[PDB]
């Protein structure tokens, strides 16, 4: 039946409290859903959001409610994705990766439009994968890494230290509008801050962790000046082992 | 998230002795306890 | 009587249920707390008996331990 | 019945041998080797 | 009689063994020792 | 490893097996810990 349903709706039992007119509501959003499904077929382009790991339809633990990552995913990502599509085709940039898309569109001001929003496009799909619910406890590998940089003479004091540098680069972004990654140079680690439609892979860096701080993320729950409570929050929900074997694999 | 934070605050030190101390005499048989953590640290379960 | 005591077992019918719940609890309760003590016990000199004199001589020579243990 | 009845018999016996072997009353999980790898005499009796 | 000679789960249980089990106490199985190779063979070779 | 006495071979030397200890709360013979540790590492078990 899976099929059948439309794409927002839950599919459970009755509990036969339905009086039959909105009984019947329910039956004429479902025939506008089938109408709105059959031109986002059409619509559809190249690229596309990606598929999330887990499950939304609560918020994200001790991070986002539902409204606001909804307001992420459904509505300012899934615009650059269209803005993304209706601009690499017909260019000679149809059909190819989204890293020969970032890549091949990199400082340049003729093609900004294609490259901002392939690079955002990227920093979402990182900024989901980066986010992992109930959040992790950094591997003992990463932590000896990180601790021969950053620590200075405690226990895993890279740790506190590493979530303190990324509170500073973010507050230290004044625009808001951008993203802030932990990684790695290929010699060294660190906390860069990328401004709106600049991605790690355009200055060829080997992303770790995304934080977004577009304060379009934090407004509609932490408000305007809740940056800092945002950012200690995220590191309770951010996922470190990916992290990780992204900074094996860049290693050997 | 609950089992990573209680392999935080134990950290080091000995499971068995944690048991001792945080059951007082008249509180509940060690062994229960000692069986229902061990069941959900590894081999996760539900703690009951 | 018999009315009564079943209109309000038919209405009313956890107030037996609380009732037979503490019934059991002051039957069954100090049977319990020692079992508790007596665990938790033999945990607690089974876990200090590790710092003991006789496991200071398991450390120095083992074979004199296991083998006085074996005997012993 | 009567196979059934006999071989829960000695089951009964056996296992209250192993368990408490002394007849002190209480379940004991650390038995000797003579009362785990002994027979019953009570088969040797019914023989007899 | 021809399913023990090849120990079949082997790498798995090997698996379980090593991060599961004291080294004390564990029963590591080799492949190489195994009749394939603790593999199954390339697919004409082998007579089915 | 180092030059201690397991249980193990203190029984291979005296020919008990593992077998005649069957009343010492010892399971594992081969691991180098005290008796009162043996007793604290089984204890959840009984």
């Amino acid at each position: 039946y899976h099929a059948y349903v439309p794409k927002g709706a839950s599919v459970q039992m009755g509990e036969t409290f339905m009086p039959s007119n909105i009984a019947t509501a329910v039956f004429r959003e479902t025939e506008a859903a089938a109408a709105r499904a059959d031109k986002t077929k059409e619509e559809t382009g190249f690229f596309s959001q990606p598929r999330l790991n887990y499950p939304v339809s609560s918020g994200i633990p001790a991070l986002f409610s539902k409204d606001q990552f909804d307001m992420q995913y459904s509505l300012f990502h899934r615009d650059v994705v269209e803005t993304l599509n209706r601009h690499t085709l017909g260019t000679p940039l149809e059909g190819h990766n989204l890293e020969t898309v970032i890549r091949k569109t990199s400082f340049d001001a003729t093609q900004a439009v294609a490259h901002t929003a392939a690079s955002e496009h990227f920093n979402y799909c990182f900024f989901y994968k980066s986010l992992r619910p109930w959040g992790t406890a950094p591997p003992p590998r990463l932590r000896e890494a990180l601790q021969l940089q950053y620590g200075t003479n405690g226990s895993a004091d890279a740790m506190d230290e590493v979530r303190r540098i990324v509170w500073v680069t973010a507050a230290s972004h004044q625009e808001r509008c951008g993203w802030v990654y932990l990684v790695w140079s290929g010699v060294h680690f660190d906390v860069v801050e990328f401004p709106h439609g600049s991605c790690p892979i355009a200055s060829d860096l080997i992303p770790l962790l995304a934080l977004n701080v577009h304060e379009s993320a934090y407004i509609l729950d932490y408000g305007t000046s809740g940056l800092k409570q945002y950012v200690e929050n995220y590191f309770k929900a951010c996922n470190w082992p990916l992290a990780e074997r992204y900074y094996l694999m860049a290693i050997g | 998230a609950l089992g990573r934070l209680f392999s935080e605050k134990l950290g080091d030190r000995d499971v068995h002795q944690w048991a001792v101390e945080s059951c007082a005499d008249g509180e509940a048989d060690v062994r229960q306890l000692l069986l229902s953590l061990h069941e959900w640290r590894e081999r996760g379960r539900p703690p009951s | 009587v018999e009315t009564f005591n079943r209109f309000f077992y038919r209405t009313m019918p956890m107030l037996n249920f609380y009732q037979n719940v503490l019934k059991h609890y002051s039957e069954t309760i100090q049977p319990l707390r020692q079992a508790a003590k007596s665990s938790t016990r033999g945990l607690a000199r089974a876990l200090e008996s590790e710092r003991s004199a006789a496991m200071e001589e398991f450390r120095r020579n083992s074979e004199r331990y296991w083998r006085n243990i074996i005997e012993g | 019945e009567g196979s059934l009845e006999y071989f829960e018999s000695q089951y009964r016996s056996a296992e209250r041998a192993v368990y408490d072997e002394e007849g002190r009353g209480v379940r004991n999980y650390w038995p000797s080797r003579d009362a785990v790898e002994g027979i019953a005499q009570e088969e040797e009796n019914d023989a007899q | 009689s021809w399913w023990e000679p090849l120990g079949y789960g082997w790498e798995q249980h090997n698996e379980e063994q090593k991060a599961l089990c004291d080294v004390t106490e564990q029963r590591l199985i080799d492949g190489s020792n195994l009749p394939f190779g603790g593999k199954l063979p390339p697919f004409g070779t082998s007579y089915g | 490893d180092t030059r201690r006495r397991t249980l193990e071979d203190v029984l291979k030397r005296l020919g008990k097996t593992t077998r005649d200890l069957g009343s010492i709360p010892i399971v594992n013979p081969r691991v180098d810990v005290g008796l009162p540790t043996h007793i604290k590492r089984n204890y959840q078990l009984h």
